[PDB]
């Protein structure tokens, strides 16, 4: 309208009305898939976390393993090399 | 009568730790590599003099994350330290004084031997690290420099030359 | 208000419209960093998969040599038992 | 030298194959466990009739993603199948028909023996799976029913007499 009026309070009825179609209610409606997507990823990490220390848990424990090994092999060769004096 | 030596591989990610360990024990370079978790075990028997030797290798991991929990058993009754940067990536070579501070607070004893490598050589068009830098800093640490490439095992120090000079200076006690 | 004037009606708006546009800009300061929180929980569930699918690939070579010792196991007991029916 | 039984176990993820397998081989319960991914293996040498024999349980995965691409090797050659379910769990107990048709598009003989156990049975308060139920099942389905627990592995039917028993029907070729 290029000279607005009164009868132009529809927009006031159709601007009320857009606007509630969203904002407080898509707020709450879009806090709670993004809490929702807050857990998800929490718990995913928390997941990730335990596999990598699952995985390395399992590797300090064959490399202590190893590591027993070879001392044990060594000290064979120790005694062995012993028996080769006397 | 075999008698073993444990030697690690120490270095940043993406350098070629995995590549050169395995290029060394099996021979070939591999189709794929995923970042090492924890560490990888890989070994070799030689004979040196008459003597059967198994070369050990710890193919460490360079990433925190995955070296977490690891670094006494890297360093547990470890026979020499092998040191490696990316010729071809300055970072990983600025990286090196790290490294070798962990080392020193590790090791428990005076008389480990420790080398420098600088690989992926073959990538003459993308190196970053002069001959000459890498070679002041191995000399004034007292380590032999080697410049080498895991992909291509005949390019300037031969990646089996390499390890196999390692073993014979440990087998003999030499210098 | 027992009785609303304009006075009163005006206020109201002006405050309601102060409202608004603080809604308005928690609503957008919140429709983007779930964009980011999709981007997180996309590059954690690809980790996730990564580190899963290695772990399995290891298992499955496991069992495949597992199986194939087993069988070679078998048949080399089998073999000891045609070197006696001699 | 000694004759292998390969023996898997199938059941849902919680119901306690991994306690129940170990407090077989090793012959205790287990500090923790954890989700068991892809497979676990647990050997114990027993003597029977004279015999020393191998028994080679597979603990397998019972989630989806820690089993795919698993089943052709689980069931490669395998001498006996065990179900298991927790009598705590009904709805563990209704999974087994899904288990069994697996077990049936994969076995690839019609005289590989196949039994049912309830784990859990100490815990008898929380019990959701009547006896009389499991009984009916298993007795249709041509399987003995155990029930058992590996926590106390003298309750009821003794954990050891389980494996004992598949591994002599095993041995004797016998109904
Ligand atoms: N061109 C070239 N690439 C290499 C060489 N060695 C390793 N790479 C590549 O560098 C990447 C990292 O290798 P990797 O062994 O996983 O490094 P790591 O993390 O130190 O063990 C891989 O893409 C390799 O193919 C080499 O000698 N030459
Ligand atoms: N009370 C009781 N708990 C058990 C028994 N067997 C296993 N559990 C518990 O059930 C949970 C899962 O056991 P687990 O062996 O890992 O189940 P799986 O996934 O089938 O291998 C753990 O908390 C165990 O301690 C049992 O005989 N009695
Ligand atoms: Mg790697
Ligand atoms: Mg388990």
């Amino acid at each position: 309208m290029l000279e607005t009026n009164c009868l132009d309070l529809r927009t006031k009825l159709q601007d009320l009305e857009v606007a509630n179609q969203t904002l407080k209610d898509e707020y709450d409606a879009l806090q709670i898939t993004f809490t929702a997507l807050e857990e998800k990823l929490r718990k995913t990490t928390e997941e990730n976390q335990e596999l990598v220390t699952r995985w390395m848990a399992e590797k300090a424990q064959e490399a202590n393993r190893l590591n027993a090994e070879n001392e044990k092999d060594s000290r064979r060769r120790q005694a062995r090399l012993q028996k080769e004096l006397a | 009568r075999s008698r073993i030596f444990k030697i690690i591989v120490i270095g940043d990610s993406n350098v070629g730790k995995t590549c050169l360990t395995y290029r060394f024990c099996a021979g070939r370079f591999p189709d794929r590599t995923e970042a090492t978790i924890g560490v990888d075990f890989r070994e070799r028997a030689v004979e040196i003099d008459g003597e059967r030797i198994k070369i050990q290798l710890w193919d460490t991991a360079g990433q925190e994350r995955f070296r977490k929990s690891m670094v006494q058993h890297y360093y547990r009754n470890v026979h020499a330290v092998v040191f490696v940067y990316d010729m071809t990536n300055m970072a990983s070579f600025h990286s090196l004084p790290s490294w070798i501070e962990e080392c020193k607070q590790h090791l428990l004893a005076n008389d480990i031997p420790r080398i420098l490598v600088g690989n992926k050589c073959d990538l003459r068009s993308a190196i970053q690290v002069p001959t000459d830098l890498a070679q002041k800093f191995a000399d004034t640490h007292s380590m032999p420099l080697f410049e080498t490439s895991a992909k291509n095992p005949n390019d300037n120090d031969h990646v089996e030359a390499i390890f196999m000079t390692l073993a014979h200076k440990l087998k003999s006690h030499k210098p």
